[PDB]
């Protein structure tokens, strides 16, 4: 995360980290939407250009964690998207990960939820803010506390104009304008982590997008776009209703 | 799950963080 | 006030990130 802060304790307790087994390194973020089901990019486990194609046995995640109380979780299986498009623009970039065992929610533990169609149409409107959440790095190094960004959702014809690669009805962008003064951006390491808002009709969080790709980090004129996680919700739905527990 | 996006050490205490309003301002303001 | 994304089900060098 570019031009956060560090996250209060509990602050976002559906957070994730998607982690390497051997040798151990930090992947991505994820999110935490039952007690069985985590939600990140697809691009964290599956992308071929880079030789990249992680399963299960390839991964644990670390929920509830704050500083570098905390369960270490195994996956049982994981799902990414069939329509999945790694070669041209990362359209449909989601991926769900089952854990072998359910975790326990605490104070710091706690599932976001998904967003309905009301809720998505009231929320996801240029200028209205998300907030971002990560342990990537703060400039295009790593942070000592999760970090936190709120940023503004932009107009498709804005976020269309700002990058050659072409746009699906599956993604949104997000954060400040040139003219705007404030900053902020997802940056490497904070792919598959959420984009979540806050209901006022029901005082409820929905992860609304999951940081899916940019160009560069927090660049003048450019924004970061997100996996449009209403649109894709059917899918979401399919799987867990046929593989889950 | 049915007590999806209330956190325990916030909105289950009736306590917000340092930025929530900022969100409910954009989503209020012109 | 416009939406950011379409409000409906999806039918059927990318970046640095
Ligand atoms: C990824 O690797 C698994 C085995 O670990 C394999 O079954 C699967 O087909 C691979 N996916 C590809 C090559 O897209
Ligand atoms: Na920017």
């Amino acid at each position: 995360i570019v031009e956060g802060s560090d996250a209060e304790i509990g602050m976002s307790p559906w957070q994730v980290m998607l982690f390497r087994k051997s040798p151990q390194e930090l992947l991505c973020g994820a999110s935490l939407i039952s007690d069985r089901w985590v939600l990140t990019a697809a691009h964290c486990l599956l992308y071929p250009p880079w030789d990249k194609n992680f399963t299960e046995n390839d991964l644990l995640v670390r929920i509830g964690k704050h500083s570098r109380i905390e369960k270490i979780s195994m996956l049982e299986k994981i799902y990414i998207h069939p329509r999945y498009n790694w070669r041209e623009n990362l359209d449909r970039d989601i991926a769900l990960m089952k854990l072998k065992k359910p975790v326990a929610f605490s104070d710091y533990i706690h599932p976001v939820c998904l967003p309905d169609r009301e809720t998505a149409a009231s929320l996801l409107q240029a200028g209205y803010k998300g907030r971002v959440t990560g342990w990537g790095n703060l400039k295009e190094g790593q942070p000592s506390v999760l970090q936190v960004v709120n940023l503004p959702i932009v107009e498709r014809p804005v976020c269309k104009d700002s990058t050659r690669i072409r746009i699906t009805d599956n993604m949104f962008c997000a954060g400040y304008k040139p003219d705007e003064g404030k900053r902020g951006d997802a940056c490497e390491g904070d792919s598959g982590g959420p984009f979540v808002m806050k209901s006022p009709f029901n005082n409820r969080w929905y992860q609304m997008g999951i940081v899916s790709w940019g160009e560069g980090c927090d660049r003048d004129g450019k924004y970061g776009f997100y996996t449009h996680v209403f649109r894709l919700k059917k899918w979401i739905q399919k799987v867990i209703d046929q593989f889950g527990e | 799950e049915a007590d999806c996006g209330l956190r325990p050490l916030f909105e289950k205490k009736s306590l917000e963080d340092k930025t929530e309003r900022e969100l409910l301002e954009s989503y209020i303001d012109g | 006030g416009e939406p950011g994304a379409p409000i409906d089900y999806d039918e059927y060098i990318p970046g640095i990130r």
